[PDB]
This record gives C-alpha cells, structure tokens and sequence, in this order.
C-alpha cells in the first residue's frame, strides 16, 4: 500500500508540473505563433518597396 | 534581325532592348554576342522572362553576365530553347543548353525540341497504375509504385536522398529497359561524377557503347546560374516528351535538385522584381511546379516514370516546396531524420511515405492487410514512445511492450542495405525483393524471430538472413 | 529614374539637353552621380563590361554590382570617403583578377591579394580571375584519396576528403578553428598547400591562431588569407572567390590543397548587407536569393579534379557559423544543401567535455569510407554506425532499468567507444595510432578496461606500439592495410602493452 | 570659406543638407547649422554627414536634437569628422558626446582633440598576449578568465543589472587596474549615471581635488540621447580611450554599455536615413559598425584595451542578430542568465553559457581548467538531468544522478557569492573572490568533500572557508 500510495503522490505531482511545463511551453507556442507572424509581416514589408 | 541591346544588367535578370515591333515572343531564346574574358563572341543564350515594355524586356540568363557591359547586341531567336533530344541524349551528358558536359561527340541536333512544351491531355494519358518494383525492401514493402507515375523524394539535407534514388536507379534501371534519363541538377559534382561512373559501371551510360547506352545525362548542377537553374528541368521534361511521348517507351526520369529547382526562380521572382511570396517562395511557383509535374505524365505513348527529387526544406513539411509538391507526386517518400537518428540508410518515414498504388485494391489485402497491421504497431508505438520517454519501459503493459519489441525490431529488419551504401556504410547489399520482406514482416508482426534481436534484424536482407544473423550473433555471445 | 534625374539636373540633365537628339557614349566614366556607403550609382561607363573593376577618381576600386540604366550601382573596394560626388571613376576593366602563384604561401594575406602580415607584396605573377569558374562533373574525379584530419572521431566518423567538401557547423565558441587549425597541423606533414581564410573573426583571435600557426609551421604550408569585420562587404563577401582563386592555382598546380574558410555565415551578414546596401529586394534574413548560388559559387570551387584537370586535389573546410545551432536558417540551410557530407558538432558536448564536440548522428559523411584509407575503412569501417547505434541503444537504456547482457554489454562497449573517442585537444592521432585504437575497441579489448584506466591505458598503448609495432605503424602506413600481419601485430603488442598497463 | 550649405530636409535627427555643388563634405563630415533655439543663435547642430544623396544636398546624422530646424538654414560644414577632447583633459571630465563636458566642469583643454571616425590597429599593430585578467568574483574569475587587453563583454537581457554587475566590476577593477578606467555610459538610465558619477567621487576615480588626477573618465549619453546622438558616443569614448592607448600608451581600463542599445541607436538611425533595415529592427550597417567597434577595441601594442562591454542581450534572443553579431566580435562574454536571478544568485551568469579564450589549460593551469571543465560537465549533466527532473521528480533518477544533481546543486550555490558594491539593493558587503581560494573551493564541492556542508549554507558564500563559517552558522542554528 506504500509503494501504491508514493506512485499515486509522484504522478499526481507529476501532472501538476505537467501542466506546468505545458502552460509554459503554448506559452513559447504563441511567442513563436507571433514570430512566424513576424516573418510573415517582414516578407510584406520587402514587397512595400517591390510591388 | 530582332538585335536586342542588353539594357540593364541586374543579376541574370536583364532588360533587354530589342527592337520596337522586333520584340520577340515569351520564353525567347536571345544570345547576347560580346567579347569574352576571351575576347571571343561568348553568345549568351538566355529566355525572355517577360516583357518589361517599351521594346525593353525582362529576361532571365542562361548564361553568367560576368561582362556584359550595357547595349550589347542580343540574337532574340524568339522561341523556346530546342533540346538535341531523343537518343542523341541517350549517351550525352547534355548541359541545360544541350551542350555536351561528357566532353562527347556533338549530339544530333536534328532532333530538337521546345523547352517550356505543354503538358498531355487526361485523355491522352495511359492509365493503370503498376507496382514498379525496387529492390528496397521497406520501400517496396510501405507503398508500390505506380509505374509511369512519379517517384516522388521530399529530402532532407544531404539524406542519401541521393543514396537511395542511386541504389533504386540501379535496380529499376537494370530492370526496366527504357532508356534512364538521369537529370542531376543543382547538385554535387563529386556526387553527379559518381552518379556517371556508376551509369558507366551500370553499362547505361556505356562509355564504350555510347548510344547503345541506355541512358542519358542532363546536367544543371548548383555551380550554374540560377536561370540556367531554373530552366533545366523543362529540358529534362523535353527530353522526356522525345523518348515517351516521341520516341514512346517506358520512360526513365531521375529529377533532382526539384527543391533548388524551385529555389532558383523563387530567388529569381524578386530578381524578376516578381513579388515576395512565401519563406523563399516565387509567387505563381504553385503553377510552376504544376507545370512540372503534369508535364511530367505518362502519356499513352510510353509511360513516364519519374525519379522527381526535392529537397523537403530543413524538413518542413509545410514548406511551400512540399506543400506544393504533394499534390504532385504520385507516389511520395519523405524519409525519416528520426531513422536517420535511428541511423537507417534507407531511413523511410515509416508512417509518413504514402502512394496511390498502396491499397488493398492495388496491392492486395495480403499487402495492405500486413501494413495494415504493420503501420498500426508502428504508429502506436510512437505513440507509446511519449509515455515509455516520460514513464520508462516498465510502465509498458503486455502487448505494448510487445509491440515496442516489434518497433525497435520492425525499424531495424525495415533496414536494408544497398550495394550503392557500401563506401558509406560498407556492407554488401542485398537488392531486397518484395514479397520476401512481406514474408518478414508477417513473421515480425507474428514474433516469429522475436527470439532474434533488433541488432540481429539491423540493416539486413532476409528474415532467414536475420535469423542467420541471429545465429551469428547468438555464437558470438558465446564469444 | 528617380534617384538619377535628381543629380541629373545640375550636370547630366544639363548634359541631357545639351545632347538631346544625339546619341553618345560617355560609356568608360562613370562620373559617380550618385553614392551612398560603398554603393554608387555613377552615371556613365556604360560600356564597363560586367564584374569589372571600377577605377574611382578618388583612387578605389568599385566592384560591379548592378547596371541600371543612367547610372549603376558600384561596390566600393575601400573607404570612399574620399569620392567626391559625380567622381569619374574610370572602369578599372580588369574583372576579378587575383595576384596568384604559391608567393602568399606563408604570408597572412590581406583581401586585396596584399600581406596584411606585413610580409610585403607577395611577387605572385599570375591573375587568377577572383571570381573563379568551377571545376565540372567530367573535370572531376572521384576522390578518391583520403584526407588526415587527425581527428580520429573525425576521419573514424566522416572521411576527410582530398578534394572534398565539409562544412564545419558549430557554435559561438564552438573554436572550430582550433579544430581546422590542427587540421592544418595534420595538413602540415600532408604535402598540402594550405589556406587558412578569415571572415570577420576577432583580428586579435585571428592573430592568436596565426602565431599558432607561425608556431606550428602550418603557416608555412598556409597562407592566411584575412578580411577583418571591420573592412569592406565588398572585401568580406567577396573573398571566398579570392581564396578560390589561389586554391585553383595551387589545384591547377594540381597539388594536395585544403582550404579553412572562418565563417561565411559572417560573409552571409555581409553579402545580406550588400544586397540591402544595393537597396535590393531581399529575403530569408535579408539575404538574397543569389548568396545560396554565391554559396554555390564558393563551394564548387573545390574538387578532386580530373588527372585531365590534374587530379588536383582542392579540398574545402567549411566552419559555418549557427544561431544555437538552428539548421533552419536559410544561412544554414543552404550550406546544409551544399557542402557533400558536413560536420555538425554540439558544444554541449565541449560543454560536456567532449573536445571535439563532433555531433555524431548529426554530423555527415555523405561521402564515406572512399575517403578513407583500406586499413581504417576497413578497420574502423563498420564503427561508426556502430558508435551510432551504441548511442541509439543507450538513448534507449535510460528509459529502462536493468540492462540486459546484451544491453550492458553494448553499453559497456559504447561507453569504452565514448571515452575512446575523446583524443584530447591537439592530440592528433597517426592513422597508425587511431585505427590501433580501433583495432582495440573493434577487437574489444578495452570493452574489458575501464574508462578511467582506458585513457591513459590507450595512451600507453600508443607509446609501447610506437616503439613495439613501428614495423606495424610501416604496415598500416605502407600497405595502406590493416593486414592480419598488422592486425596480428596490433593484437599481439596489444596483448603486451595489456600486460604492461594492468600492470600499471 | 566652408559651406554652408542650407537645411536641405528635416526628418529625424538624420537632415538633408544642401552643401554647394561643388563643395559638398565628405562622408563621416562633421557640420554645424549657424542655429538658434528660441534663445538665441543655438548653433548645437555638429552633424556626422551620413550619405551625398547629390542634387548638392547630402543626408547627415546631426550629433544632436532638431527642433526649430528651419529648411533653409545655413550649416557651415567641419568638413571633417568630429573631434573630442580625448587625452587626460577627459581624465575627470564627465564628457558629453558632443566633448562637451557632461560634467559641467570646466571647458576642457582643447589640445587633445580628435576625429573618432578613425582607423583600426593593425595585426601587426595589435599586441598578442593571452594574458588573463583579474577579477574577485566567483565565476568571473573562474569560468570566464577576463583576458587582460581584450573587448570582454557581458550580454545580458534587461533588468539584468549589468548595470550592477558591470559597476560592482567597476569597483573591483578600478581600484585594482593601475591602467586608465574609461566609461561609456551610452543611453544609460542617467540616474545609474549619476549614481556612477557619485561613485567615482567616493572612489576618488574621480579625485575631485586634482580632477586631472581622477584617473578615471566619464562619457555618458543617457538614454534620453537621440539614436545619431547615441550613435558615435561609443565613437568618441573610444577615441578617447584611443588617446589613453595610444598618445598615453597606458592600459586602457574601458567598460561601455549598451552596446545592443547602441546597434538599437543605429537600426532607428538607419531607419531615418531611409535605409532598409536588414534584420528584424536592425540595419543593414550593423555588421561593419559592430565591427569597426569592436575593431578600434584591439589591444594595441601601445596599450592594451581591457575594454569590458555589455550588451542589452534583448528579449533573451541570442539569436537576436544584434547577440548573434556581437557573440563573435567580444573576446569574452559573460553571458548573464535572467534566470539564476530567478534562482536568486547576484550574479546571475549562466556560467554555462558564457565561454572564454582564456579557457585553456595551457592558459588557465591545467588544473583550473581541469577543475574547470569538471564543474562546467557538472553543470551539464545537471541541466540534462533537470529535463527529467521536471516532470518526475528526483524519486525516479539514480541515487549517482542525485549525487551529481546535488554536488552540482552545490556547486551552482557556491558560484553565488555576494559581490562588493552590490549591498545597494541587498545589503551584503561582497568577498573579492580570488581565484584559488574559488579552486579550493571547487576542489571541495565537485570533491564531495563539501557535500556535508549545505547547499543553501554556500548560497552568496564567498570562500569555501566562508562556506564553512557559514554552514557552522547553521549547523549552529537549532
């Protein structure tokens, strides 16, 4: 019952770090969602001197 | 008599100044005469892009403009660029001009063909779709071909893309008696040398029985200019047209660099001063490559099967140079960069290589049954493989693990060798048969030599083999 | 022409009108209409052939960029502060030519084919044309000669090639030079004509090296070739051709040759500042598309040429610079696309103590044992996917718990193999010494040993074969051959210095 | 007879100019509208004449601010770049960058004037000795070794405290280089300005009395600044710095910050000057700027320039081309983590990340680097092993794994240690680190043998004996 017990506390803190690390990497997701979307604005920008 | 003065020189992008109603045509072959470094009449051949107006026109070069001073004369021909074609190629390493890289005899130029031809009607295209067969033994196991169609190689970088095209050119080339077409463009001249001596080794560039060779040469490697970059794959398609559509036989065409092929007037859009598209992408490059892959068609004539290569950019699948190509190829490989972390040379992107010719219909229930079942051990296990990297091999139930098993082992005993490898990897290679590895794989999906190891099923030929590996590796642990 | 009937007005306008229906050539001056920064658009030399020096009145040599049509925008060669505005540079005519014989051999060239040594002008009569053509598929032989790195995790993972063509892809600090630099220590008993060229690299590091070098007398073998940050984009992103070009004299001289390009990645900044510099339209981090072909440009500079050609052996060592690492930068992409085979190396691993940091998986022979010699290619020959797959099971042991015998087993080897892989910093191998130490571990006689004591166990093994099995170190020198006489001779004092250092 | 050529076109501090058709100036030409403000004839306008744009008007950098600016007015042009008062006469004054004293002392003495758009030393010029160079902080000795006469750097992201890093080095290395201290405080929060002018009085860097006898220089353009203003400031302090290596030949102590904000000056510059900007904000010009910078900043033979630089490493993007530009050109970048300051350590370098020339065993001592290379693979392994970490927890590594997690964990708290001035914001009284008492106590630490002390009780620990001293302190606390 112990090993149960210490597993089930392990993955139960594992998850919270778990959505931890997931709040924390979408959050990095949209700074590059963002990014891409800088890309994107520089490759208009060369078209506002070309076309 | 439509003289052109080269207006502007920027890049190969030039503004030429043929005359005011002796403005040629689009797609116009001109030849600016000048002196050279030589002081010799150099004639840049070179293609009206488009028409800048004013009797000024855009056109990309062919050649390098590396002294072309302004105004110089230019012999707009008009038309487009006619390939010596036919078996005057079959033999010579043609440049993107035609001229002979071989150092060969001059081909016959008599025959001739427009480089930017059209594309077939679906009328006039042949249509049954056929298992050509590879030698490679996960290739042929994953998807058939359909033969005539197009082989498709999203690549990554420096991926024995090339490796695996050499080994399958090999085997289909050997196999089917078509004339092999090779097409090394923006390339290796250390890789496209060796694609020529092993042409010469495989008879089919045939240094002594040249044009009983059965095989020709077009050469746009990546030291050309980007125009002469851009341009050559028509000539490799006009080729195509003059043995499967003109002289009509089975056509062989191994295509590549097809991402540097699109690379080149991407970079040559904004050099066109055609605007920014996508990441590196030309705009209307949709239709370019459209234009590619549908000229490149198995008519009823003779069926066009088509060795087509790009580079899958930094392996971004949605890159516009796969994005475009997809609806492209017929059959289509992406490798895996994982398998090639796993280290498979063929490192096939087990899940991620699909073909129209892969369906129980096509294949046979027997074929798309044991993928069937095959793929979804494999898919499972990558999908396992995030819980096993988070939660280790002893979370793993019964079957998952016994799938893992089959993962580890169905990855390694998926792995062939190519006598092409054997430098790089230096085995001998087994030129792997289909339904030998259908054998394997039912046995590896029934755990037959689970017994075996995954380092007794890497980069191996049969199942017997493996399980003779098996035998060698088990004594050597006696060892 | 907005930029031209501006400056126009006060003299070409006026010109304009004074030859209106009248057709001139005013077409060798380019009186310098307008300029901005190293970039001119000078009215006039219109009949400056394409890729032609520009002799600037000031005195400076303007590189052809771009011909528009009143005037052209030119690439000064210098610092044009100097040029005064409508200056008449002359077309200096001469296109890309490059002082070239071996006379810059042991000096540290400037980009301007002059010493920045202060060696003085190299008496280098020929002019190999800078921008240099490149040696073709029928020029080319295979090549079929080994390259020493001396880097036996190197030439053991990807083959050095004579002729050949790697690129270094590294890290800010990765010291890749330092790598290249005792390449060039390895190039120094090679017979090899020897460039060590440098982009933008600290002029002080640069002369660090290069006292290095001097010290080494791989700069006897080499010349430096050098362009500091601060000189002309002109100067820095050109000057790969210029290496070229005493490499195809070298090569033309059909000699072993190897060339150690410092950074075009700095070079990609600068030719990308060349393109805005043009005010042209450019790309992926400013580049243009043309660099990846100017990239072309450089590296198909250098092959094994055919013994038509001379069997010159132009061997090229790229070191790219990479963000981090990131191989998605079209900088990074497009030498991804071009050097055949290229070193990838992860300083996490310089961080970790590997020094060399090689990437292994990531790092790529796309060539192959072909550049290997027969005793290590054959010695060594199914190792390195072997360390790979060593790797690969490893990666897959951390995962599990209790490592079978056959998983131990591979791990103890790959764990051996790791630790016989670390040859410490400039501590080069004979050929003769690396494949004997894979002979060891291909033999599996220090799969036994401990790592710890493996180290300077294998060193001891070096020393003792130094002494013990020279006639061996003859053997796989000579024949070229792991030979089982060899082999039996590797074994044999390998049996003995086994005894000699489990006695230590 | 110089031209004065009028006020062509105003926007931004970039103007045009019209120069006579003849006589236009060169590039890099200092000028001078004849000026006004409202009070009277402002003739402040000095300008560094960027571009002949032709038609007889040229685009400049005005080395100031433009209101007022009337298009028409008549810049009488230097013709020539600027020149500061450089030399000793600086030596004291808090210098504007106009030459100006900042200070508001006396006007200083204009002999030693000079153009800072200036050559390079030469390699054969430069001096070529890999000496180290010392430092009294934890791993600024030891990771890092400063070279001495090099462009050691420190890329750091905002809110760093490279304002506190670099002063607390400013108060270690000032009293400790006998050499000529030279700083550039370039679009600096001015209040730290003040704070540094406060600080050079209390140093006596600035000797008040005998202010010629500071021996310790002041070049500040705040952040206020306009960017041409903020431009060639970094231009002048190294002309001046110029002066110290070369007219007085002395070693040049010369730290200047921020170098990312001086390439964030020239990006809006350029972006006036109607350049198209190359990278992500930055100018096409950054690579040849950033170099001729890092270009004048060689270790001339006359004297050596230990020139510590900073770079506002922005929005933690080494891959910003602005880091990624300077990572080459700086000979020793600390590179400050935000995120040990998370972890608390003042100084918060990433020691892992941050790379020295001077890191050879050869240079450093065999047994520093050894030493060395055996903390830095402990810090690596114990980043490779915070990825399992993370998510697991420590329960399911190796009881190995958690003897290098904690003796890295240890180790990572004896790199912190409290540095000397930096009590402003914290309070404690900094230990001058030296170097071998550091290798005693990374003997210990990666030794295990201080693997019975505490890993918090080594937290802003100076010496392993202070360690000691401080884990008795609790293992006295019960």
């Amino acid at each position: 019952a112990s090993e149960l017990a210490a597993r089930m506390t392990a993955m139960s803190n594992a998850t919270d770090n778990a959505n931890e690390l997931k709040k924390t990497l979408s959050i990095n997701y949209n700074r590059a969602r963002q990014a891409k979307i800088t890309g994107e604005i520089l490759e208009i920008v060369a078209g506002a001197n070309a076309c | 008599k439509n003289l052109g003065r080269i207006a502007q020189i920027i890049g190969p992008v030039l503004d030429v100044a043929f005359p005011p109603g002796k403005m040629p045509n689009i797609y116009n072959a001109l030849i600016v005469k000048g002196r050279d470094t030589a002081g010799q009449p150099m004639n840049v051949t070179c293609e009206v892009q488009q028409l800048l107006g004013n009797n000024r026109v855009r056109a990309v070069a062919m050649s390098a403009t590396d002294g072309l001073t302004r105004g110089m004369e230019v012999i707009d021909t008009g038309a487009p660029l006619s390939v010596p074609v036919g078996g005057a190629t079959l033999g010579r390493i043609f440049n993107v001009l035609g001229e002979p890289v071989d150092n060969l005899g001059p081909v016959d130029t008599r025959t001739t063909s427009p480089i930017h031809r059209s594309a077939p009607a679906f009328t006039q295209l042949d249509t049954k779709l056929s298992i050509f067969e590879t030698g490679i033994k996960v290739v042929d196991l994953l998807a058939p071909y359909r033969r005539g169609g197009k082989i498709g190689l999203f690549g990554g970088a420096g991926v024995g893309k090339t490796v695996l095209i050499m080994e399958l050119i090999n085997n289909i080339a050997k196999a089917h008696g078509g004339v092999s077409v090779f097409g090394g463009v923006g390339e290796r001249t250390r890789e496209g040398n060796d694609l020529y001596m092993e042409m010469k080794e495989s008879g089919v560039i045939n240094e002594q029985n040249i044009a009983e060779s059965k095989v020709a040469l077009v050469y746009g490697q990546m030291n050309e200019p980007p125009g002469a970059r851009m341009r050559v794959g028509l000539t490799a398609l006009t080729m195509a047209e003059y043995f499967r559509d003109v002289n009509e036989q089975d056509v062989l065409l191994f295509i590549d660099n097809i991402f540097r092929f699109v690379q080149a007037g991407s970079e040559v859009s904004a050099l066109l001063g055609r605007m920014p598209s996508a990441v590196g992408y030309q705009p209307t490059l949709s239709t370019e490559m459209g234009s590619l892959q549908e000229r490149i068609t198995s008519t009823k004539e003779g069926s066009i099967t088509s060795i087509q290569a790009v580079y899958v950019p930094a392996d971004d699948l949605t890159d516009p140079a796969p994005a475009t190509t997809f609806a492209h190829l017929d059959a289509t490989t992406v490798l895996s960069r994982g398998l090639a972390a796993k280290g498979i040379y063929p490192a096939v992107d087990p899940l991620d290589s699909t073909s129209t010719m892969l369906q129980p219909r096509i294949v046979g229930e027997e074929h798309y049954e044991i993928a069937q079942r095959v793929k979804e051990t494999l898919q499972r296990y990558k999908e396992l493989q995030d819980i096993i990297a988070i939660l280790g091999l002893d979370e793993l139930s019964e079957e998952d693990r016994l799938t893992v098993a089959r993962a580890r082992k169905i990855e390694r005993f998926l792995s062939q060798p190519f006598f092409v490898a054997e430098v790089f990897t230096g085995s001998p290679g087994k030129y792997v048969g289909l339904a030998e590895t259908i054998r394997g794989f039912q046995l590896i999906l029934s755990g037959e030599l689970d017994s075996l190891p995954e380092q007794a099923f890497y980069l191996v030929g049969n199942i017997d083999e493996a399980t003779a590996k098996a035998m060698n590796l088990e004594m050597e642990s006696k060892l | 022409m907005a930029t031209i009937r501006a400056d126009e007005i006060s003299k070409i306008i006026r010109e304009r009108i004074e030859g209106y229906n009248r057709e001139v050539k005013v077409v060798n001056t380019g009186t310098v209409l307008q300029v901005g920064d190293g970039i001119a658009r000078i009215h006039g030399l219109d009949e400056v052939m394409a890729g032609e020096l520009v002799e600037f009145e000031e005195g400076t040599i303007g590189i052809a960029l771009n011909l528009e049509s009143n005037n052209v925008g030119v690439v000064l060669m210098g610092d044009g502060l100097m040029i005064q505005e409508g200056s008449s540079v002359k077309a200096t005519g001469r296109i890309a030519q490059i002082p070239v014989s071996e006379a810059y051999l042991g000096r540290v060239i400037n980009a301007l084919a002059k010493p920045i040594d202060g060696r003085g002008e190299i008496t280098a009569s020929e002019s190999r044309l800078i921008e240099s053509p490149a040696p073709g598929i029928m020029s080319r032989r295979s090549v079929y000669e080994p390259l020493q790195t001396g880097l036996i995790a190197i030439d053991a993972m990807i083959p050095v090639g004579r002729g050949q063509r790697e690129l270094i892809i590294g890290d800010r600090q990765t010291g890749k030079t330092a790598v290249a630099t005792d390449t060039i220590l390895n190039q120094q008993g090679q017979n090899v004509i020897c460039v060590y060229v440098a982009i933008g690299q600290k002029a002080s590091s640069v002369a660090q090296v290069v006292t290095n070098f001097q010290e080494r007398g791989a700069m006897e073998y080499t010349i430096v070739v050098a362009e500091t940050a601060d000189s002309p984009a002109t100067l820095q992103y050109l000057a790969p051709y210029t290496g070229a070009a005493l490499a195809e004299y070298f090569m033309y001289r059909e000699r072993h040759t190897l060339i150690i390009y410092d950074d075009l990645s700095k070079q990609a900044q600068a030719y990308r500042q060349m393109s805005l510099l043009l005010r042209r339209p450019p790309g992926r981090e400013a580049y243009p598309g043309d660099v990846f072909y100017l990239h072309s440009r450089l590296l198909e500079r250098a092959a094994k040429l055919s013994s038509l050609l001379g069997e010159g052996s132009m061997t090229a060592l790229p070191i790219v610079e990479t963000q981090a690492g990131d191989v998605s930068a079209y900088i990074p992409t497009n030498v991804i696309s071009i050097t055949d085979g290229q070193i990838f190396l992860s300083a996490d691993l310089f961080n970790a103590g590997i020094r060399p940091a090689i990437n292994v998986g990531i790092s790529v022979s796309r060539v192959g044992s072909a550049a290997q010699i027969k005793a290590m290619k054959k010695v060594a020959g199914k190792l390195k996917l072997e360390l790979a797959q060593f790797a690969e099971l490893e990666a897959f042991a951390q995962f599990a718990s209790d490592l079978d015998k056959a998983t131990q087993n591979q791990l103890a080897r790959g764990q051996r193999l790791r630790e016989l892989l670390k040859q410490p910093q400039s501590a080069p191998l004979t050929v003769e010494e690396q494949v004997m130490t894979i002979y060891t571990g291909t033999n599996g006689y220090l799969d036994s040993l401990e790592l710890d004591q493996v180290r300077k166990y294998l060193v001891e093994l070096r020393t003792y074969v130094k002494t013990n099995k020279p006639e061996f170190q003859e053997i796989i020198s000579s024949t070229k051959t792991f030979t089982e006489e060899a082999e039996a001779l590797l074994k044999e004092a390998i049996q003995e210095q086994m005894e000699r250092f489990l006695l230590q």
